[PDB]
Formats: structure tokens, sequence, C-alpha cells
DNA sequence: TTTTTTTTTTTTTTTTTTTTTTTTTTTTTTTTTTT
DNA sequence: AAAAAAAAAAAAAAAAAAAAAAAAAAAAAAAAAAA
């Protein structure tokens, strides 16, 4: 959909919906591919045209990287996407990528 | 609003914080050598009062006003002016309870300017409305004669000579707002016309389709009651624990096969009307009926609003025209008398153009002796300077603006008329603060305050001589 | 010798495009107050 | 002690006014020819 606000809405929805399913004994076996397709979707949304969707993607990835009982494979891909997107056009996506790199370096 | 302090930071020839104090409320006079920074003081005053067309401040941009274009360490250009308010009659609206009014305009590199009053920030419309209330409008001035533009006031088109009298009357701030109001009403009118044709083409067709499926929904609800009576009777009669006996003994002996095919023929209409009409169409048609009624009430109120605004501006134009004529008669009388006192055996009048009306434009006509000059192009630079000065002082005699800025109005006058202008500003035309830049000593030797300007070490300084 | 015609030059007026500044909308960041 | 609301700032796109440049029309002046 061409509206920016709905794209940022559903991107923040995927970020908050992965970031809350981190308490262990009902997450990694009940829904395993529905959470992986959302992780991959948040990875693909680093390339949206308007930079607010990219900012919401990086913020969702940075709130994913706090609680880590699983998906430690994905943190290296988040690091690669952050160091790729460290030189975008908008200052907002760059600043939030610095925040994401600091977040994954502290933990 | 007598100016009391002028603080210039990072402007054109001013690299440091220069604070000019000791302004006399009657007659201030700025002097100095060539290339010292006098017209840059007047450009700082014009810049703190607000400019759109940067050719009257002599720049092609806004970063061209900072010191050495901002590429010499002073990256900001801020101008501060302080006004005294011991006289509350010329005070603006709302600021009566403040004995000092400070206005500052700042511009940094890259971006644009920002204004602050008394330390607190403000947009440009607030300071423009503050300065358009004591008729200190820089965008269309009746008080500012920049350098080399004193022999060119008589070269003005009749709309500008009309606009000076309009600013003296007080109706230029109504005229530009009325033109902006007509333009904004035209743009919102074509937007509302697009909205009306979208309402006519896109809403009421779907509204009558919704009314069609509403009456089909009443038919479908009649079949709904038909199902929940007849099929309940049917499933009760094939179920046959005492309630089913009680609802059997009212309809004893109903035929089975006809009731079964009647149930089937009811359910086929049900599977048709299930995909025909949604079951919640009544609340939907109530919602869109309320929205359409409120929409049409809004459009009627908008149309009556436009009618009221248009009839009010058409009623205000008559009082504008009457106060324009009443201003124009007194201003042309004082114009003739001041020009007769400056240049002897002379006269000048402001006349409406040939065949048209006073509110279409005005023209200056000059008499030297007993002969009328058919065209004022044959006059000297000194006579045209005297006609322009006498017009500005006639506008002072109608309603005195607080600050009259004069950038070298004596460059074409001789040594008698320069001393006479200095004497007539010191003696006759009291009631305004005059900021005059001159190099002839006969003008600033009849002064109450004199500021020298000098160029030293790359910057400019102002010394109270 | 005067008037008329033609050609050339100059000035004024009007029109068009671009640039700069300002305005508008949405989002983000920072500060203060209340539960 | 933390959260919510309001204000200010930033970015992108669009609009308005002024300045500069270009084109067309009109008027004036000079020269030549004819009666
Ligand atoms: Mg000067």
């Amino acid at each position: 959909n061409s509206s920016i606000t709905l794209r940022c809405s559903v991107v923040e929805a995927c970020g908050n919906i992965v970031a809350e399913l981190a308490q262990d004994p009902q997450t990694m076996e009940h829904y395993k591919q529905q959470i992986a397709v959302l992780i991959e979707l948040l990875e693909e949304r680093f390339q949206d045209s308007n930079p607010y969707v990219r900012t919401k993607a990086i913020q969702g990835c940075s709130k994913i990287c706090d609680l880590s009982s699983k998906f430690n494979k994905s943190k290296a891909k988040f690091t690669s996407l952050a160091v790729r997107s460290l030189q975008d056009r908008s200052s907002l996506v760059r600043r939030n990528s610095v925040k994401l790199l600091s977040k994954l370096l502290l933990k | 609003m007598k100016v009391e302090e002028l603080i210039i930071d990072g402007f054109k020839s001013y690299a440091t914080r220069t604070v000019i104090t000791d302004w006399d409320p009657q007659f201030n006079a700025i002097t100095g050598l060539n290339g010292s920074g006098k017209s840059n003081i007047l450009d700082a005053i014009c810049f703190v009062l607000g400019i759109a067309s940067m050719s009257t401040v002599r720049a092609s941009s806004l970063q061209d006003l900072i010191y050495k274009r901002g590429q010499a360490g002073v990256t900001k250009a801020s101008v501060t002016i302080v006004f005294d308010n011991t006289d509350k009659s010329n005070s603006p609206i709302g600021f009566t309870n403040s004995p000092q009014i400070s206005v500052t305009r700042q511009v940094v590199l890259g971006g644009t300017s920002k204004y602050l009053i008394n330390g607190h920030r403000a947009p440009q419309q607030s300071v423009l409305q503050l300065f358009q209330s004591v008729q200190l409008n820089i965008n269309n001035p009746n008080f500012l004669i920049m350098q080399g533009k004193i022999t060119k006031v008589l070269n003005m088109k009749p709309s500008e000579i009309l606009s000076l009298i309009e600013e003296a009357a007080g109706t230029k701030m109504f005229e530009d707002r009325r033109e902006k109001a007509e333009r904004t009403m035209s743009k919102k009118e074509t937007k509302l016309q697009e909205n009306r044709t979208l309402l006519t083409e896109e809403i009421e067709p779907k509204l009558e389709k919704l009314r069609n499926e509403k009456r089909m929904f009443l038919e479908f609800q009649s079949t709904q009651t038909d199902l929940e009576k007849t099929e309940r009777i049917v499933v009760s009669y094939e179920y046959y624990f005492d309630l089913v006996r009680n609802i059997v003994k009212q309809n004893e002996g109903i035929d089975l096969d006809t009731y079964r095919e009647r149930s089937k023929q009811l359910n086929e209409k049900f599977q048709e009307l299930r995909k025909k009409v949604n079951p919640n169409i009544m609340n939907m048609i109530e919602n869109v009926e309320k929205k359409e009624a409120a929409l049409k009430t809004m459009i009627k109120t908008i149309e009556k609003d436009k009618m009221k605004i248009q009839e009010t501006i058409s009623k205000l134009n008559e009082y504008k025209r009457e106060t324009l004529v009443k201003t124009w008669e007194k201003v042309t009388l004082d114009f003739g008398n001041i020009f007769a006192d400056l240049l002897p055996n002379s006269f000048a009048k402001l006349v409406p153009c040939e065949g048209k009306d006073v509110t279409q434009g005005l023209e200056v006509k000059v008499k030297l002796g007993n002969i009328w000059k058919e065209s004022l192009i044959e006059l000297s630079g000194g006579q045209r300077s005297l006609i322009a000065l006498s017009l500005i002082m006639a506008l002072l005699q109608f309603r005195p603006a607080p600050m009259y800025i004069l950038d070298q109005v004596d460059a074409a006058l001789d040594l008698s008329h320069t001393q006479n202008i200095g004497h007539l500003i010191k003696t006759r035309f009291k009631g305004s603060q005059f900021i005059v830049v001159s190099l002839k000593e006969g003008m600033f030797a009849n002064a109450n305050r004199v500021f020298r300007t000098r160029f030293q070490d790359g910057t400019s300084v102002v010394s109270i001589m």
C-alpha cells in the first residue's frame, strides 16, 4: 500500500510481535516458521523507499536484539544489514543503525 | 517607538557585536567616509524590520548578508533593535505593559531566518504584524528613501504613489489582506467545487444502491422470520421432552414432505440472499445517512460563510474609499504648502489620473511660477529631490511614522537647500525619529545626534561624535 | 523650398522563467507535569 | 519514578514574488525626391 503510515505500522507490528515472543517454552516449537518469515520480512524492509519505514525496521531489529534465548544466528545478519545501511541518504536511518550496532555490541 | 539601542552582530560590514546607543528621539545623523558602513546600518535596520526583495538590502541571497558571506568565522548574522515606550500613544497592540521592545532577526548559513521578540521566539508574521501597526512596513514603505533613490520617487508608477497615501490612511494592510483573501477564497472555492462534484458523482449513486439493498434486506428479514418459525416447527416435528409435545399439540398433523420441500425452498433463497445482502446494512445505512446529512449541512454553512465574507469585504471597500479621499485631500494640501515653503514660487498637487478614479492611482503635477509642467521629466535632480522630500513630509504631517530613514537625500541639493532641510527637520518636523545618512556638513551640523562610521582592521565601528 | 515617405534606432511596456524564501505536513526529539 | 502530552526542529515538496532577459510596437529624426 502506497501510504507510508500503514507500512511503518505493520513493520513496527512485526518488530513488537517478535520482541514479545521471547519467553521460551511456548515460542520455538509452537510457531517456528511464522516467526522466521517475520524476521526475514524485517530484514527485507531495510530497503523501502521512504526512510521512515527503514527507521521502523531498524528500531524493530534493535528491540529484537535485547532478549536472546534463541535466534542468535540472526544477530550476525542484523550486524551485516546495519553496517550496510550505515551510509544511507537520510540521517535518521543512519543514526538508528548506529544505535542498533551499539545495541548488538553491548549484548 | 523611538529607537534607543541598535545591536548588530555579524552583518555585512560588521564582524563584531556593535551596540549603538544615545539615539536622540528628534534627529540622528550618520556620517563617515566612503565605504565605512552607513548604508549597512540602514540595511541592518531594514533587515530587522523584514525584507522580501533582497535587492533593496543589496544582496542576491540571505547568506550574502553575513560577514564575508559567513566564511570568515562569523557564521551567524543577528540584528537586535530596542524601542522605548514612554509614549503609549504610538505603542503597538498588546505591548503597552512593556517599557522596552526588543526585536531580533537571526540568519545562519544554509537555512533561513528566525525572529525573536524580547528574548522569546516568534514567526515572521508576528513581527510583520507588529511593525505593520505603527506603519513601519518595509515591503511597501512611506518612510525609506534608500541611496540613489531620491531622484526616482517621481519616476514611480501611479499605483505606488497611491500606495503611499494608502499607507498613510491605514488601508494598505487591508488591501493586501483583501487580495490574499480573494486568492485564498478562489483556491478553496475550486477545491470545494471538486469536492461537490465528487459528492454528486460518487456518493449518492452508492447511497441509492444502499437504499435498494436496504429494502431487499427487509424482504430478507421477512424470510429470516419465516425460517426461525417454520424450520423450528420442522425440526420439532422430526425430533418427535415435554416442550416438544406442547409445541406439537398446537399444529397437530402437519404434512411431512411438503414441509420438507418448503424448508428446502426456503434455504435456497437463504443461500442466495446470504451472498446478496450483508445482515448489518441497517446500522450502515444509518451511519452513511448521518454522514451525508452532516456533509450537506457543512457545505451549506461553507457557502453562507463565503457569502458573508464577500458581502463584508464589499461593505468595507466603501469606507476604505472614503478614508482614501479624505486622506488624499489633506495630503495634497500639505504637499503643496511644504513644496511652496521649500522651493519658493512653486506648487505641487496630487491628482487622479486622466479619466480614471482616485483609487486607481495618483500623479504628481508641478507648477513653477504660473505655468503647469505637463511632464515632470524636465525637472532637475534637486527639484525632484525637493518634491519627493515634500511628499514624505506631507505624509508625516498627516500621520507621523516613528522612524524616517533617509539615505543621502541631499546628494543633488545645493548648499542652501541642504541647510534648509536640516533646519526644517530640527525645527518644523518634530514628532518622528529621523535616521539620516549624509556627507554634506550642512545637514548633520544641524543634528541632535551624530554617529561617525569608520572602517578599521576589516570591520566597521560606530563612534558617537 | 516644403512635405511626404521610408528606413533605422531607441525607449518603454509586457510577458515568461527561474530562484530563493517561505509555507505546509508529518515525524522525531526533548521537557515538564501528573498518577 | 515513569508515562503522556505539547512544542520545536528537520526534511521534502510546492507555491509566490521579484529580477533579469527578450520581443514587439510606436515614435522620432534624418535624408532624398518631386512639384
Ligand atoms: Mg551609502
